[PDB]
């Protein structure tokens, strides 16, 4: 046993092979970077720090609101029939 | 400092309707206790055997609280597995 | 002060092989900040009057907007203060950091004692059963010292006057701690930090941006785990009896302090003598302080690398860690002769490991 | 040694050692001897 | 002594991260408190206004409050008087002081139930088991009057008589009543009453923990962005090897 | 510096001139320029090809050395024990080292057939080298191993897409999330400052 | 900081206050070196982490096995033996 043993420890041969693999000049996600660059978001909103900060505050204001609304809908669906507004009280 | 502590991997059961609404006027624990009493029989016998050893002693000492507690704890844990299936 | 800011947080050079074991000093500092912010906010609506203290905390939770958030964040973050400190101290004992960072080690020990005292003061304030009876006991272990008890309370018993003064001390001590953090950093940057391999090296890079982004990543995990526990209650960090009003004539069935005090509370419980148990307390602190002078205790020249990697004899700090865990279990158990026997077994390991760290 | 101003830590070292020798000697005489 | 037994885990709806309280069952448990438990137990921290819009509608809460006689004053002549209750009043207490409570219960004090599920180990599971744990004593244990045997109460000897029995009240929604049903319902009510802010707390946590997690991923990418320039760096001594 | 040395006498850690700990066999050159010839005529172990841990060279140092109660580490080299007035004379015939106090306070350097000024010129520390020096001590050519990857494997070259838009959308997203977190914490602090639910009701009559 | 014989500077321009800590740790590059670094905007920065995952994980886990795991298993076993003797001791004193 080589694992954990100071008298024998060494990488097996299948780990030395993984270190020799090569993917030079390959990029499977390139079609994603092309789409982003074609929107010109960098030229109009991120290259200038004044505009970059406008983008931060504005997008954060709208995103935070949509995030809360969505989570409230999930909450109401999971808990259908258990919340107060779902079971009208009947008087005697 | 919390009303309860949340748990993972809880099985929330489905309600089992009865045949006659008047059936659930009695505690549905009675239907589940016999089956749960047979599965804890290993403790039913240790309790009955400890009573004989105490009934025979001359002095007025000895009890069976230990075996009695283990027996009824086993049964309550068996009932909890399914009791909520019959409760609204 | 901006030249000091850029000299120590921007252009400061650090070894390339740093990792997350060197990020927990920043996390402790951030926990102090969070406690100061939430603490001051709680103080705006807390009442030190014993007859109304317990009620002021409940009314705060039940009636005030967002009152539950500041109360539960303050309680949870306190537990993370002690977990970070424990990991912070253990790194030092694994790498023999006190070999050349001597005054950094000593200053740290003072900060640890200050944090212990602060937490103890804060736990009495909500004024429940565990508040009262835990203070009564822990303040009696100090009885061997003459007249060190009746004055801190200002009465014949943990009365309503003790509560007023524990509030002021609890308010003040954290800011004193912030002063000593400045000394701590002074003594560190005097020598420079070590690294996991224990070697001198010229392969260093600037703090910003490489090392600053590791601290930021760890901060995210801390904030997320605090809020997870605070808002959902996954672990049981507080005792239920403190949700009961004080009763001076009825002792609870099981008295146990917070988890970060349990281990040493167990050590003191398995030693029958009351005077011998307090001497054991001093000897342990004295041992930790003496490590600042480890270079001088033997004429052989020491090395920082301790060779725990792939070593079947382990290391003394690891053996201590498991003895501490073992005692936390004993401390949380009902007294029983069998528990007491094993508790004494572990106490010997708990103490002997400290002493042999001074040998090499 | 000559050339530095670390002058308190050598005093702390001798006080701590002495304190330890006295604690473990007062316990043995109470339990063993 | 010995360690008491751990109670079993019952599948209460609220135990999940994503779940709320079961309000139909909270309503029925409030009838059980009002008609059975309130005769011996106080809930001094609860007020009628706490129920409005969360358990019952406003007009119904007024009718319940007005059925009680509450002390108020002093009047212009410096005297005390009584009047019907209003939304601002607290749940009525059965005894004026603790000494009067013990005198009526053989020296035992029924504790206040405002934080009861936070004040016992295992909380609601313990309360459910307690309420159905009364048994006859074992061989060799004889108890004096005023004490009863219970599986889950520490020491087994409790001074509370069995409070529940089959068929004793008529729910308003038509649910058939039995000992087990009443136990589940009264536990839900008392868990809500221990902290009515539980639903607000959990819904805010979901929004927060999810956001923080996403930001943690982004910061991980930004860290590895700078890690790679020094992890892939080459340093040669003497002469240049590769470009 | 703020660190003092610990050169003092010791009754348990004897002086190195009597117990060296390190393997006490050294060669001696008449002039240190000669070591350049040793470095080109001796073979190096790192130039041979080995494949298994079991074929690695065995050290000439012995594992049995430091002993004692609770002594975890068992091998050391150097110590600061003070040297006495009259130290032991090194035995050069056995390869023993002569340096420091063992040159100044002994007659180890006398040679009957040479002037004293010539003999003692050969006892500077650069004149001694431990056995095994040329065969073993590494002298690396790079920090990088040819068995490991470097930037040649990961570099984006011609034909690659620009990354700037992605890098700054990554950072901007972190910030609009962190800004929302801050805005929420401040709004909750302000609410806490405002009137409570029990007092808002008392005002309605 | 660095030793005195390393802190000695070759130039004469004054040390600016924002750089006080940099020059307190000056170190001479004995023998020299040649450095090559690529811009982070022109590197794959997540794939290298996973390309070397198996080798890094082997190195870390192998180092920790003996020193941490072997004492942990022993502590776990002692915890079980302790709990087995407590139960038997309760029945030898209270059960009939
Ligand atoms: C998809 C389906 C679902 C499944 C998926 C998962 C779903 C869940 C969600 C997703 C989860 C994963 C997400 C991705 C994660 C990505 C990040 C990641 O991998 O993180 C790891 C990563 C590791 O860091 P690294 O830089 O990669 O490597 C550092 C080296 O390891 C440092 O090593 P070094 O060599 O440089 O330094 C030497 C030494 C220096 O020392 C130190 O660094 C400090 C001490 C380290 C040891 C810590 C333990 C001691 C403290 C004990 C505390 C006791 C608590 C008391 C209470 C007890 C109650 C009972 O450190 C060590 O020795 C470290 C090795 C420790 C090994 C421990 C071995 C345990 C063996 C157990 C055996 C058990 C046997 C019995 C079994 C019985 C049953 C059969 O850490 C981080 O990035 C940290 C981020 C979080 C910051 C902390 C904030 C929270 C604070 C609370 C937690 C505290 C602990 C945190 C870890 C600390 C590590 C030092
Ligand atoms: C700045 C830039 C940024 C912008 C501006 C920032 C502006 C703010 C900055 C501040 C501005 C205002 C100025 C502030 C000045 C403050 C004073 C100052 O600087 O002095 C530094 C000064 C160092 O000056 P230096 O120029 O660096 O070097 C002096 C020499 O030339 C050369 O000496 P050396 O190098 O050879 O050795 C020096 C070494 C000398 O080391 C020692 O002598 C040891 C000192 C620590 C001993 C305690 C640690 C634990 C030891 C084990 C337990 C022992 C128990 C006792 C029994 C022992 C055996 C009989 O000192 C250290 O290691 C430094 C430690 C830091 C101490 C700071 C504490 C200040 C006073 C406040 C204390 C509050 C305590 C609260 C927590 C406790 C609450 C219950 O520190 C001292 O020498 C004072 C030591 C005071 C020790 C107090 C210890 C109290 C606790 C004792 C234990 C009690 C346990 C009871 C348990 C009971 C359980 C029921
Ligand atoms: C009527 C009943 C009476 C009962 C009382 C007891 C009566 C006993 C009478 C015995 C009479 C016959 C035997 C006489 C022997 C005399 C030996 C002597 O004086 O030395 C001569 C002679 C002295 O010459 P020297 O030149 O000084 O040589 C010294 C060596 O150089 C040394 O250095 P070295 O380099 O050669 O050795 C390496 C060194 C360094 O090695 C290392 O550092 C390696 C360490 C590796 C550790 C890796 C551990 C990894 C696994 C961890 C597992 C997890 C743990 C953590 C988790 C915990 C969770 C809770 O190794 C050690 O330091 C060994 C450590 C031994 C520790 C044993 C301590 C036992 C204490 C028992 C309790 C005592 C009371 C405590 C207080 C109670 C309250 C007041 O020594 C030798 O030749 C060697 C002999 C060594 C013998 C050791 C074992 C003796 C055992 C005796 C029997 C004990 C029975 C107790 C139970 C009884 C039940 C009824
Ligand atoms: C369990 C929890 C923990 C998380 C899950 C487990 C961890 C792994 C998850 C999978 C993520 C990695 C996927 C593979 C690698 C991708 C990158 C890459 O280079 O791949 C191609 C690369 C080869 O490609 P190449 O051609 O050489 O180079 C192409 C690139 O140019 C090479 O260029 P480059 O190297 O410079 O980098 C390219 C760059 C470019 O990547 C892109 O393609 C850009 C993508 C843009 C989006 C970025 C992700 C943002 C997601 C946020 C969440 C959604 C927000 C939206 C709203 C949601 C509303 C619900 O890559 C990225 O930036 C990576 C983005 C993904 C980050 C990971 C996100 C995971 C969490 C997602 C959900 C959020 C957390 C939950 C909270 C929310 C729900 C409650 O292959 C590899 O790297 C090897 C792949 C094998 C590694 C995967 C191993 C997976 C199994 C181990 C984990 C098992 C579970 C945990 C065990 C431990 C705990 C017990
Ligand atoms: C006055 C300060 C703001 C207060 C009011 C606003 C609310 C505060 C809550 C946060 C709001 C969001 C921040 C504003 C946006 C900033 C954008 C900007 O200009 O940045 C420039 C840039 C923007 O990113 P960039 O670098 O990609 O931009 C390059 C420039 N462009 C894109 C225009 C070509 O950011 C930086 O320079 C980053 C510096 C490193 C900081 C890393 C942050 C992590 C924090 C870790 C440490 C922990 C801190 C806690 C300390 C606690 C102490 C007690
Ligand atoms: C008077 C006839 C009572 C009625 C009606 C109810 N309770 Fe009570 N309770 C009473 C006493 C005298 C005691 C003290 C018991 C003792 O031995 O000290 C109690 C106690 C409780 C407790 C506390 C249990 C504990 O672990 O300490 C609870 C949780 C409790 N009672 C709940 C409860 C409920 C839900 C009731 C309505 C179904 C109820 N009680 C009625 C006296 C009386
Ligand atoms: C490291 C710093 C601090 C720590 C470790 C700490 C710890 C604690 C602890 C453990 C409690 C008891 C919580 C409970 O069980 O209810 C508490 C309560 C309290 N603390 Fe802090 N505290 C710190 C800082 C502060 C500061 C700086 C202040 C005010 C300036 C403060 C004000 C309060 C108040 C008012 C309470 C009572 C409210 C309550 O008990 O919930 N705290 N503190
Ligand atoms: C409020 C409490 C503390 C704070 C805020 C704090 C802060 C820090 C920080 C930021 C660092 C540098 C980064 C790091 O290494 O993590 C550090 C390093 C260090 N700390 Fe702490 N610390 C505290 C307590 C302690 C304690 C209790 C000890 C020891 C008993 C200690 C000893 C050390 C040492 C020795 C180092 C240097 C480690 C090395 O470079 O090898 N500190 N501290
Ligand atoms: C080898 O590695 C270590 C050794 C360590 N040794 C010791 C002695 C401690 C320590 C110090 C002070 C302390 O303060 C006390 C609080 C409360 C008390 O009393 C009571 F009852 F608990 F409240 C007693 C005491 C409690 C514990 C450590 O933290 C520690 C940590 C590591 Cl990593
Ligand atoms: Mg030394």
């Amino acid at each position: 046993i080589r694992f954990g043993n100071p008298w024998r420890d060494d990488y097996p041969e299948w780990i030395w092979k993984s270190l020799r693999v090569s993917r030079k000049d390959k990029d499977m996600f390139a079609p994603f970077f092309k789409l982003l660059n074609a929107t010109k978001l960098y030229e109009y909103c991120l290259k200038d720090n004044r505009r970059y900060c406008m983008f931060v505050m504005g997008v954060g204001l709208v995103s935070s609101w949509m995030w809360s609304e969505w989570w409230n809908s999930v909450w109401r669906r999971i808990n259908k029939g258990k919340l107060y507004n779902d079971v009208p009280y009947v008087y005697p | 400092s919390y009303p309860y502590y949340c748990e993972f991997f809880v099985k929330f059961p489905n309600y089992i309707p009865p045949k006659d609404p008047a059936e659930r006027l009695v505690d549905p624990r009675q239907k589940l206790e016999p089956g749960c009493t047979a599965r804890c029989s290993l403790w039913v016998n240790e309790y009955d055997a400890c009573t004989k050893r105490v009934r025979a002693r001359t002095d007025n000492k000895g009890n069976c609280s230990g075996q009695y507690e283990e027996l009824h704890v086993c049964i309550d844990r068996c009932v909890a597995k399914d009791i909520f299936k019959y409760l609204k | 002060f901006m030249s000091l800011f850029r000299a120590h947080l921007v252009f400061y050079r650090c070894a390339l092989n740093l990792n997350s074991s060197y990020n927990f000093g920043f996390l402790v500092a951030m926990t102090f900040v969070l406690q100061i912010i939430t603490g001051i906010t709680l103080a705006f609506r807390y009442t030190s009057e014993a007859s109304c203290a317990f009620a002021s905390v409940q009314h705060l939770v039940r009636e005030v907007a967002a009152g539950w958030e500041f109360r539960m964040l303050h309680a949870t973050t306190a537990s993370f203060v002690f977990l970070c400190i424990l990991i912070h101290m253990t790194r030092g004992l694994y790498n023999w950091s006190y070999s050349y960072l001597t005054t950094a080690w000593m200053s740290g020990l003072v900060l640890y004692l200050l944090t212990i005292a602060t937490a103890f003061l804060g736990y009495v304030l909500p004024w429940g059963q565990m508040s009262f009876w835990g203070a009564t006991v822990i303040t009696n272990l100090l009885s061997p010292i003459p007249y060190l008890v009746p004055w801190l309370l200002g009465g014949y018993y943990v009365s309503d006057v003790t509560l007023k003064r524990f509030f002021v001390l609890h308010f003040i001590l954290p800011f004193i701690g912030c002063i000593i953090i400045v000394l701590h950093i002074f003594y560190l940057h005097l020598n420079g930090s070590s690294n996991p391999a224990g070697i001198d090296t010229a392969l260093k890079v600037a703090f910003y941006p490489h090392m600053l982004m590791t601290d930021a990543k760890c901060l995210s995990y801390l904030i997320g785990l605090i809020f997870l526990q605070a808002a959902f209650g996954l672990m049981e960090l507080s005792h239920p009896d403190n949700s009961i009003p004080v009763n001076r004539f009825v002792t609870p069935l099981h008295i146990v302090p917070e988890w970060y005090f349990l281990a040493y509370y167990a050590v003191l419980k398995v030693i029958p003598s009351k005077t011998g148990g307090l001497l054991v307390f001093m000897s342990s602190l004295i041992n930790l302080g003496l490590l600042s002078e480890i270079r001088a205790l033997n004429t052989r020249m020491l090395i920082r690398q301790q060779f725990m990697t792939r070593n079947v004899v382990s290391g003394w700090v690891i053996i201590w860690v498991y003895s501490m865990i073992f005692l936390i279990i004993i401390g949380s158990a009902i007294p029983q002769a069998t528990y007491i026997l094993y508790g004494r077994l572990a106490t010997i390991l708990y103490l002997t490991t400290g002493l042999v760290l001074c040998l090499y | 040694s000559y050339g530095n101003g670390t002058v308190l830590m050598p005093i702390v070292r001798r006080v701590f050692i002495g304190a330890l020798v006295g604690i473990y000697a007062y316990a043995a005489t109470d339990v063993v001897l | 002594e010995k360690e008491p037994p751990h109670p079993p885990s019952y599948p209460f709806w609220f135990k999940s991260l994503f779940h709320s309280h079961d309000i139909p069952s909270v309503r029925r448990g409030y009838e059980v408190y009002r008609k059975v438990c309130a005769t011996c137990h106080s809930m001094e921290q609860l007020h009628f206004r706490h129920l409005v819009g969360e358990v019952l509608p406003e007009k119904r809460v007024k009718q319940i409050a007005a059925e009680y006689d509450v002390t108020d004053g002093p009047n212009d002549q410096g005297e005390m008087y009584t009047r019907p209750g209003i939304l601002g009043d607290a749940f009525p207490s059965p005894y004026p002081n603790e000494e009067a409570a013990r005198y009526a219960n053989g020296g035992a004090y029924p504790p206040d139930l405002s934080l009861i599920t936070a004040a016992r180990h295992f909380g609601p599971d313990y309360l459910m088991a307690l309420l159905g744990g009364y048994r006859d004593p074992p061989e060799g244990v004889e108890l004096r009057p005023g004490l009863y045997w219970n599986v889950w109460f520490p020491g087994n000897a409790i001074a509370m008589p069995p409070p529940l029995m089959d068929e004793m009240i008529d729910y308003e929604d038509g649910t058939p009543c039995n000992i087990s049903q009443m136990s589940k319902d009264v536990v839900n009510f008392l868990t809500w009453a221990t902290e009515p802010t539980a639903d607000e707390r959990k819904l805010y946590g979901l929004k927060c923990v999810s956001a923080i997690a996403i930001g943690t991923v982004l910061m991980t990418l930004w860290w590895r962005f700078y890690w790679a320039m020094y992890a892939t760096r080459r340093i040669d001594f003497g002469k240049l090897k590769y470009l | 510096s703020v660190h003092s040395h610990n050169i003092r006498p010791d009754k348990h850690e004897l002086p190195a001139s009597e117990v060296p700990l390190y393997y006490n066999r050294f060669d001696q050159a008449d002039h240190p320029s000669l070591w350049q010839l040793e470095e080109e005529q001796q073979r190096k172990h790192l130039d041979q090809e080995v494949t298994d841990v079991s074929q690695l060279v065995e050290p000439v140092s012995s594992p049995h050395q430091t002993e004692g109660w609770f002594k975890r580490l068992r091998y050391w080299h150097y110590k600061e024990t003070a040297e006495p007035t009259f130290p032991r004379t090194p035995d050069l015939s056995k390869g023993e080292l002569a340096a420091g106090a063992t040159v100044t306070r002994t007659s180890v350097w006398h040679d009957p057939n040479e002037p004293a000024i010539v003999s003692v010129s050969r006892f500077a520390p650069d004149n001694f080298r431990a056995v095994g020096f040329a065969e073993n001590v590494p002298n690396p050519e790079s920090t990088n191993s040819d068995s490991h990857p470097d930037f040649r494997e990961y570099r984006l070259g011609p034909g690659s897409v620009d990354r700037r838009p992605f890098v700054y959308f990554m950072s901007a997203s972190y910030f609009f999330i962190t800004a929302s977190m801050m805005r929420s914490f401040l709004c909750k602090w302000v609410h806490y400052w405002w009137v409570s639910r029990d007092m808002l009701a008392a005002g309605t009559t | 900081g660095a030793p005195k014989f390393e802190r000695k500077m070759l130039g004469s321009y004054p040390v600016s206050p924002e750089f006080e800590m940099v020059w307190r740790d000056r170190l001479t590059a004995h023998g020299g070196y040649i450095q090559q670094t690529i811009s982070p905007y022109q590197l794959k920065f997540i794939y290298p982490f996973w390309h070397t995952f198996f080798a890094r994980c082997w190195c870390k886990c192998s180092a920790y096995a003996w020193p941490w795991v072997w004492p942990g298993l022993i502590t776990f076993g002692l915890v079980k033996k302790m709990n087995h003797d407590v139960e038997e001791d309760i029945r030898d004193h209270y059960w009939y």
